[PDB]
This record gives C-alpha cells, sequence and structure tokens, in this order.
C-alpha cells in the first residue's frame, strides 16, 4: 500500500551531471535504507548504490564509486542520487528501492517505474 | 615492567570446579585492586570480580554472586578466582587487569595493564575425532564438512598447504549435542573440476586424527 | 555672490549648543582626568582589563582636546577659521581615537572570553597587555593615516563672511580624485571598525553570558545531589538504595572537584563515599549509614566554605561583563546615528530637500551624540564599581 | 545496573577517515569512562581515560569528549591498524563497572552480491543417519544478508546454524556458511531442497535449488 516515485533524466551529454530523486509515499524512511539500481538494455537490473539509515555509511557499486553520491532527506522522506561525470555507459532506466529490513537485509518489494537516463 | 599472567584455565564439566591464577609482576598487588573480567566467544567484555587486598575489599557480579570466590595472596603477588558450579554460559576469555587506587591518576587510569587472559570451557561432551565429510561441486565452489569434534581447536588444509587461494576456512559453531563443525570451502575454475584432484587434510591434535578427504565432482 | 555674517545661527541655539558642547567637554575631561588618576594611584588596580580601560581614557582624552573644542568653534563660525593643519590634525586623531576604542573595546572581550570560557588558559600578563595597546596604536595609525596624508583646505568663491572685513569662505573636506574611492574607503573603514566588531563583541559577551550561566547552574546541581541523597541514605530502609544514592553522590563528588586544599577535601569526601560503599555491598545498611551520616561533618568543613567561595567569585565575575557590555552598547550606539547618516547620504538617494534636512537638524546631532560618548564611559565605570567610588571621594577628599 | 549504550556498533570506513563513537550512559556519572581497543585474539588495551584524557603511548588520533551523559571517541585519521573493536566502560566504583557492547570498525568497501552455491549431503553422511545441506556465499562485503532455507516450498526456523569469516585481507570482502541438518528420516521426506539469499547488493533473491 505503498508506493515511491523517481524524478530526475533525459538526455545528458558524456561528462554532464544528473540528480536523481525518488520520494515514498505513504510511509517513513528514516528507519529504512534505501537503495537505487539501474537496468540498462540486456542487463538484469544492476545494483548502483545505497544509502542506509543516518548515522550509518552510504555504499556504492564499483562502477559508480567515486562518481555517484547518494543523499537523504527524511523531512521530505526523499533520498538523492547525484550523478557527476555520465559516461554513456550509464545509460539505463534508474529504479529506487526500499527494503523492508532495519537491519539491512536487502528485501526489496516496492520498486517504481523508474526513470530513463540517456547519454548520447 | 608490569605484568599480568592468567593462568588455570581449562575445560571442566558442567558444575564442576575451577581455580584461576593471575601473577602479577613488576607492582606489587598491595597498591592496586585486581580485577577478573571475562569475554565470551562472540560476545563483549563483562565485569566478573574484584579484590582489593589492601583492604581485603571483594565484590562480584551478580551473575557469579555465591559461585565464584575472589582471593589475593601478596606473599606469592597473585590473585585467584576460585570458579565452583560451573554452568555452561561462564566459558569465556577471562582477563586479570590492574585499577589502582583512590586518589589521583591511579583510580583515573582504569584497566590501563590488562593480562593475556585465558580460557574456561564449560562443557559436558567428551574428546571426540571429527567426521569429514565431501562437498560435492567459471568458477566452482568445492569443499569438506567437518563436524562432530571436541574440543574446539582444528586444523584444515588444502593439498598439504599448496591451496591456499581462494580457501575459506569458517569459524567452528557450537552445535546443539555440545560438539563443534567447521566447513573449508575453496573457489577453482571450473576447468580443474575435471582434471586437478583436490583433498582437505583435516587434523584435530586433542583426538591424535589426520585424516585427509578427497573431494570429487558429480 | 552671497555675503553671510561672521555668526550664522539665532544667539539663542548657538547659546544652547555651546552650553551643551561644553558640559560634555566637561564631563569628559572630570571623568578621564579621575579615571586616570585612580589607576595611577592605586596599584591594586592596575590589570590586563584596567590597562585598557586606561587606554580608552587616553583614547578619549585626545577627542576631548583634539576634536570637540574644534568643532565646536568650526559648528559657531562660518566657514572653518582655522588653518589646514588644524582641521587634518583634528580628523586624524578623531579617527585614530575610534579605531583605538574599538580595537581596545575588541581586545577587552577577548581578555574576558579567555578568562570566562576557557579559564585553564594562563592570564594575560602586563607586558602583552602593553604589546597589544602598541599594536592596536600602529593599526589605528596604518589605517586611517591616509585621511590625515590627502587633505586641503578649498575656498569657495559664491560665498564670502563679513564681520568689516570680506573674504571668501573656506572649508576642508576629503578632496578625494573622485566620490567612487571616498565611497568604497568609507565602506571598507565601516565594515573593518563598526560591523565585525560589533558582531564579534555581541556574539562572543552572548558566548561568555552562556558560558558563565552555565558554571553555576552545575554547581548547585552537585551540592543539591549530594545533600538531597545523604537525607535518602538516612531515611533509607534497605541496602538497594544506600546503594543508589551512594553511587550518585560519588558521581557529584568527581564532577564538582572537577569544577574549577579544595580539591584534598573532595578527596577525602569520596574516600568515604568508597568507604560506605564498602559497608553496603557486604550487605548490611546500619553501618553504612554511620558510615554515611560522618560525611556532613567533611562535607560542613571542606565543602561548605568551598561552595559559598566558588559562588562569590562567579557573582563578582558577570558584573565586570556587564558593565563591559553596556559600555560596548552604548560606544555602538551612540556611533550608530554617525555612520548611518553617512550611508544613508551616501547610498540611499533621497531628496535634495532631504539632504538639506540631514545637514542642517541630523548631523548636529549625531556628531554631538559620538562626541559625547567620551563623556559617557567614565560615568559606567563610576557606576558599576564600588573602588572607583571609593576613588572617587578619595581624590575629591583629597583636592577638596 | 549503570547501562552504557555504545549505538554505533556497525562502522564502515576507509583509512585516513575520521570515525566517531558515542556512549550513553543511564546515570548522570563524571568524567569517569574510558575507550579500550580490541583486536581479534588479544586482550583490550587502554586508548582514553578520563573520557578526554589520552592514555601514555597510544596514537594521538584517538580523542575522547564528554557533554552532558554523551561521551564520544573520534579517530581523526583511521591508520590501518586501526581497526578492532572499541568498547566503552564506566568506572565510577570499584563494584559498578559496566562495559559498552562494542563497535567492530571495518574497512570500507564497493559493494559486492554474494555468489551462492549449494551442496546436499554426501551419500557417506546419509550412512551415518544424519544429512546436512549446505549453502555457501562467497564475497559479499556488506555482512547484512539472508539465507532462507525452503524445503518444498517451506521454511524453517531453529534447523539452521550460519558462521561468517573475518573481513578478508585481500579484497575487505566476507564469506558465509549456512548448514541445515536433518535426519535421515526427516531429509527423504522431501525431493527439492533450497537455499534463496537476500543481500542489499541483489535485486532479487538467489535461489539455488538440488533435488533429491
Amino acid at each position: 500500500q505503498v508506493q515511491l516515485q523517481e524524478s530526475g533524466g533525459g538526455l545528458v551529454q558524456p561528462g554532464g551531471s544528473l540528480r536523481l530523486s525518488c520520494a515514498a509515499s505513504g510511509r517513513t524512511i528514516s528507519r529504512y535504507a534505501m537503495s537505487w539500481f539501474r537496468q540498462a538494455p540486456g542487463k538484469e537490473r544492476e545494483f548502483v548504490a545505497v544509502a542506509r539509515r543516518s548515522g550509518d555509511g552510504a555504499f556504492y557499486a564499483d562502477s559508480v564509486q567515486g562518481r555517484f553520491t547518494v543523499s537523504r532527506d527524511d523531512a521530505k522522506n526523499t533520498v538523492y542520487l547525484q550523478m557527476n561525470s555520465l559516461k554513456p555507459e550509464d545509460t539505463a532506466v534508474y529504479y529506487c528501492a526500499i527494503d523492508s529490513d532495519t537491519f539491512y537485509s536487502g528485501s526489496y518489494d516496492y520498486w517504481g517505474q523508474g526513470t530513463q537516463v540517456t547519454v548520447s | 615492567e608490569v605484568q599480568l599472567v592468567e593462568s588455570g584455565g581449562g575445560l571442566v564439566q558442567p558444575g564442576g570446579s575451577l581455580r584461576l591464577s593471575c601473577a602479577a609482576s613488576g607492582f606489587n598487588v598491595v597498591d592496586f585492586s585486581l580485577h577478573w573480567v571475562r569475554q565470551a566467544p562472540g560476545k563483549g567484555l563483562e565485569w566478573v570480580a574484584y579484590i582489593s587486598s589492601s583492604s581485603g575489599s571483594t565484590s562480584y557480579a551478580d551473575s557469579v554472586k555465591g559461585r565464584f570466590t575472589i582471593s589475593a595472596d601478596t606473599s606469592k603477588n597473585t590473585a585467584y578466582l576460585q570458579m565452583n558450579s560451573l554452568r555452561a554460559e561462564d566459558t569465556a576469555v577471562y582477563y586479570c587487569a590492574r585499577w589502582g587506587y583512590w586518589p589521583g591518576e591511579p583510580w583515573w587510569k582504569a584497566f590501563d595493564y590488562w593480562g593475556q587472559g585465558t580460557l574456561v570451557t564449560v562443557s559436558s561432551a567428551s574428546t571426540k575425532g571429527p567426521s569429514v565429510f565431501p562437498l560435492a561441486p567459471g568458477t566452482a565452489a568445492l569443499g569438506c564438512l567437518v563436524k562432530d569434534y571436541f574440543p574446539e581447536p582444528v586444523t584444515v588444509s588444502w593439498n598439504s598447504g599448496a591451496l591456499t587461494s581462494g580457501v575459506h576456512t569458517f569459524p567452528a559453531v557450537l552445535q546443539s549435542s555440545g560438539l563443534y563443525s567447521l566447513s573449508s570451502v575453496v573457489t577453482v575454475p571450473s576447468s580443474s573440476l575435471g582434471t586437478q584432484t583436490y583433498i582437505c587434510n583435516v587434523n584435530h591434535k586433542p583426538s591424535n586424527t589426520k585424516v585427509d578427504k578427497k573431494v570429487e565432482p558429480k | 555672490i552671497t555675503y553671510v555674517n561672521y555668526y550664522l545661527h539665532q544667539p539663542q541655539v548657538a547659546a544652547i549648543f555651546i552650553i551643551s558642547y561644553f558640559l560634555i567637554f566637561f564631563l569628559c575631561m572630570m571623568g578621564n582626568t579621575v579615571v586616570c588618576f585612580i589607576v595611577m594611584r592605586n596599584k591594586h588596580m592596575h590589570t590586563v582589563t584596567n590597562l585598557f580601560i586606561l587606554n580608552l581614557a587616553i583614547s578619549d582624552l585626545l577627542v576631548g582636546i583634539f576634536c570637540m573644542p574644534i568643532t565646536l568653534l568650526d559648528n559657531i563660525i562660518a566657514g572653518w577659521p582655522f588653518g589646514n593643519t588644524m582641521c587634518k590634525i583634528s580628523g586624524l586623531v578623531q579617527g585614530i581615537s575610534v579605531a583605538a576604542s574599538v580595537f581596545t573595546l575588541v581586545a577587552i572581550a577577548v581578555d574576558r572570553f579567555q578568562c570566562v570560557v576557557y579559564p585553564f588558559k594562563p592570564k594575560l600578563t602586563i607586558k602583552t597587555a602593553f604589546v597589544i595597546i602598541m599594536i592596536i596604536w600602529v593599526l589605528a595609525i596604518t589605517i586611517m593615516s591616509p585621511s590625515a596624508v590627502m587633505l586641503h583646505v578649498q575656498e569657495e568663491k559664491y560665498y564670502r563672511v563679513r564681520l568689516n572685513k570680506t573674504s571668501p569662505v573656506y572649508w576642508c573636506r576629503e578632496d578625494w580624485p573622485n566620490q567612487e574611492m571616498r565611497k568604497i574607503y568609507t565602506t571598507v573603514l565601516f565594515a573593518n571598525i563598526y560591523l565585525a566588531p560589533l558582531s564579534l563583541i555581541v556574539i562572543m559577551y552572548g558566548r561568555i553570558g552562556i558560558s558563565a550561566r552555565r558554571q553555576l547552574a552545575d554547581l548547585e546541581d552537585n551540592w543539591e545531589t549530594l545533600n538531597d541523597n545523604l537525607k535518602v541514605i538516612e531515611k533509607a530502609d534497605n541496602a538497594a538504595q544506600v546503594k543508589d544514592a551512594l553511587t550518585k553522590m560519588r558521581a557529584a563528588a568527581l564532577d564538582a572537584q572537577k569544577a574549577t586544599d579544595f580539591r584534598h577535601g573532595f578527596d577525602i569526601l569520596v574516600g568515604q563515599i568508597d568507604d560506605a560503599l564498602k559497608l553496603a555491598n557486604e550487605g548490611k545498611v546500619k553501618e553504612a549509614q554511620a558510615a554515611a551520616e560522618q560525611l556532613k561533618t567533611t562535607r560542613n568543613a571542606y565543602i561548605q566554605k568551598y561552595l559559598e567561595r566558588a559562588r562569590s567569585t562567579l557573582r563578582k565575575k558577570q558584573k565586570i561583563i556587564k558593565m563591559l557590555l553596556i559600555v560596548a552598547l552604548l560606544f555602538i550606539l551612540s556611533w550608530l546615528p554617525l555612520w548611518t547618516l553617512m550611508m544613508l547620504s551616501d547610498y540611499a538617494d533621497l531628496s535634495p530637500n532631504e539632504l538639506q534636512i540631514i545637514n542642517i537638524y541630523i548631523y548636529p546631532f549625531a556628531h554631538w551624540l559620538a562626541f559625547g560618548n567620551s563623556s559617557v564611559n567614565p560615568i559606567i565605570y563610576g557606576f558599576f564599581n564600588e573602588n572607583f567610588r571609593r576613588g572617587f571621594q578619595e581624590a575629591f577628599q583629597l583636592q577638596l | 545496573d549503570i547501562q552504557m549504550t555504545q549505538s554505533p556498533s556497525s562502522l564502515s570506513a576507509s583509512v585516513g577517515d575520521r570515525v566517531t563513537i558515542t556512549c550513553r550512559a543511564s546515570q548522570s556519572v563524571s568524567s569517569a569512562v574510558a575507550w579500550y581497543q580490541q583486536k581479534p585474539g588479544k586482550a583490550p588495551k587502554l586508548l582514553i581515560y578520563s573520557a578526554s584524557s589520552l592514555y601514555s603511548g597510544v596514537p594521538s588520533r584517538f580523542s575522547g569528549s564528554r557533554s552532558g551523559t554523551d561521551f564520544t571517541l573520534t579517530i581523526s585519521s583511521l591508520q590501518p591498524e586501526d581497526f578492532a573493536t572499541y568498547y566503552c566502560q564506566q568506572y565510577l566504583y570499584y563494584s559498578l563497572v559496566t562495559f559498552g557492547q562494542g563497535t567492530k570498525v571495518e574497512i570500507k568497501r564497493t559493494v559486492a552480491a554474494p555468489s551462492v552455491f549449494i551442496f546436499p549431503p554426501s551419500d557417506s553422511q546419509l550412512k551415518s543417519g544424519t544429512a546436512s545441506v549446505v549453502c555457501l556465499l562467497n564475497n559479499f562485503y556488506p555482512r547484512e544478508a539472508k539465507v532462507q532455507w525452503k524445503v518444498d516450498n517451506a521454511l524453517q526456523s531453529g534447523n539452521s546454524q550460519e558462521s561468517v569469516t573475518e573481513q578478508d585481507s585481500k579484497d575487505s570482502t566476507y564469506s558465509l556458511s549456512s548448514t541445515l541438518t536433518l535426519s535421515k528420516a526427516d531429509y527423504e521426506k522431501h525431493k527439492v531442497y533450497a537455499c534463496e539469499v537476500t543481500h542489499q547488493g541483489l535485486s532479487s533473491p538467489v535461489t539455488k535449488s538440488f533435488n533429491r
């Protein structure tokens, strides 16, 4: 009974920068962990990053490590994926996800439609 | 140089008796209070007892009151913790630590020097050898299960130590029967499965067994 | 082509103007003279803060001698009767003293911030205060020497003053190459001298007020934790809550001792809490209460005197800070009309009638308020210190 | 009785980071708390005493401070030898000592999903009357994966025991092994045995199964 909507995306030249943002409506987020996944044409829902609860770290995949940064604003119940230096390999549909486990076991149940990020 | 040395820790049956000795060198036990602090395997530190031989004041944790007795003999400059009616949750590594007397820095420096810690194990299990079983398998995992052995120490190697890449030997987990179980796995290329033979050599010194089990694909 | 009499103002308004200027001049002279006499005569007075107060008195004396009578004679007479040298000396001295006063106030506030917020730090010595005063004077010299070095008296041909000798009027104003440089210099001086020190002094005095109040609150809480838990031990029935009461007493005793012979008394008190704690651990409460009842003897003989003396310094320290806050606020409030009038006449494009009203009715009043501030500081010092009141009586009795 | 809560138990950090560990005391003890460092297999070492004072000989990067009943330890530059378990003790009286729950500072690393393998019991083990199936998770960094055993789409509890290795020295990644033990009679009843793994780096659970 809880959904979550994602914004951002579009056509960006190589080396550009995008700030995606997923806001979840119907439930609180400060007690959970918000992850970002990527699905490219012919690729099976690759993990991008994850922001744990405040006071816990934010972890990234090796492909996006050092370039992407996942911020978390609990006032609006939203999480941002600031993408920098967008190479053409980042062209994919980006999904947000919220795992129902407070121990960060990775139990993803609510995803959303995702936003298409095309780089040339 | 001051030094706390613990001794006497050993395997005992539940409800048995043990006597830990903490020998103090460098300093005199008259000028410091000696504390016993235990850490259970996989858990955190917890304070057990203390003695102050200057005033002979002893105190114990609520979990060990009436079951542990702490004494301090200053002629030999040592402390003793007699643990009788030992339960299964008393198995832990016990450290003897030194806490000075009020006032001033010696009191404010709490537990500045510890001992190396002696491990006590309280279980009714008997010494028995392990039963090594194969775990038949880009890359594939392949290992052996070493289960139903006591006491804890056991060593597992692969190809007599020739194979060390990708080898994971998981920590032993205490079974419901008081024995121990362990798994030693290794990730090897799929091509090596058909040709190279893999053997895990398991040595259990307390039971004096050196069974080596070869693992094959199916 | 306009003839103007030697005297311009009406005799009544001129009389009230000159009498007000003479009143503030006499007040400044008397106050600064008695302050200097008090600081020099009594050796116990000499401290870092009192040395900066003496520096403030010297700067106010410089204003009173080289700025106030000259400005009064400039206002009563048409134009500037004095030469260019007198005008440049007056303006330069006024600027130097303003900068010196601001920097001395900042140094005083910084010293009291170190004294209150971080009392563990060593107190500044007299030599350090003296070299700080010297570098403050050097900074004032190097920041407002351009006003003196670049100045001139200009002759205005359209207005001629006569008594029966007619001569074109003269006026001394900063003849900058363009108004842009004058405006930028005035704005940067306003930012460096008025605004930034205002913010620093206000925020630092606020932080001092926070720090000063917190110290006394914890001292009272620790004292009342020891006192009320002692009554608990007397009325306690079993050994579980005697241990709890003794546990609360021990933490308060350790905390109170941390607050800055005095530490020795807390060494004895904590040891007796341990002595009562051993008896409580053994199980029986009756002898632990007896050991706790002897803590009252050391509390009265070693802690009551500590608490009353520790309380005393705290209260006395606020009054000095409050006085320094008042003198800083009155300085800032007195110089606010001058700076805000300069900004309004420079940035806010007003009507020519508005500028005409500003020059006639607002500029002399703001100038008087800033100059009258020099006569305010001695009043604040005398009314907020009993020591200065004693100095006032001693000087008056000696000279009268 | 004086509870000492050390909340930031999990601390993933890299070399050069400034890590902070907070500790909350139930009662208003004075600045009488100590911070100890314990590396695995060794005794604790005194790092901080009196809640602010650095012990002699320990590196100056460690620094403790106190505000109210909140005591915080800080490492300004996390050297590679600063990865250990840190304990927060309160020492108000000799008989009143309560350590904290301990915080394990681990090496920050990129997320790796586990590689999941399943091993059915050997027939040699079946000759003994017991059958232990084992599911292995290989090389996953965040030690938060969850393994669930399904036997004919039935989830069991109380019969699966798992052990995870320490962080690897080479690639700083964890490895886990979960063993589900059953009797031979209880093993021959069912034919399909599966281990299903959920990881924070996994979009969907990885299910490895075998038919008996």
